[PDB]
């Protein structure tokens, strides 16, 4: 399952005619795109990784 | 002059090379809505903005 969320603030004179608005016309875009299952875990680093990646030496 | 008393034979050599410089640069493209938080004496307007975006992980 992938869930796209967006929020913002948006100019009522900056839609279009089509009520469409470009998402650089929005003044506090928040744009999320994640997913879950098994893929989603897949792009995770393991545990031990992320350890050494944050306190190896180098 | 005999016995080799003034014969003579000299060389000498003194070379120096230094250099040295620097450079920067940075580019920046894209687009933001901003919104204003406060207007000064002269008109001028002071802009803040935020844009978070998350894509997959991170």
């Amino acid at each position: 399952t992938e869930f796209i969320r967006f929020s913002g603030v948006v100019n009522p004179r900056t839609i279009s005619g089509s009520n469409s608005v470009p998402s650089t016309q929005v003044a506090d875009a928040r744009i999320e795109y994640v997913g879950n299952g098994y893929i989603n875990e897949a792009q995770n680093m393991g545990w031990l990784q992320r350890f050494f990646l944050n306190l190896s030496p180098m | 002059f005999g016995n080799s008393r003034a014969d003579m034979e000299a060389s000498g050599g003194n070379s120096f090379n230094g250099k040295g410089g620097a450079n920067a640069s940075n580019t920046f493209s894209g687009t933001l809505t901003v919104t204003v938080d406060q207007v000064l004496a002269n008109g001028n307007l002071h802009v803040v903005g935020e844009k978070q975006i998350a894509i997959n992980q991170g």
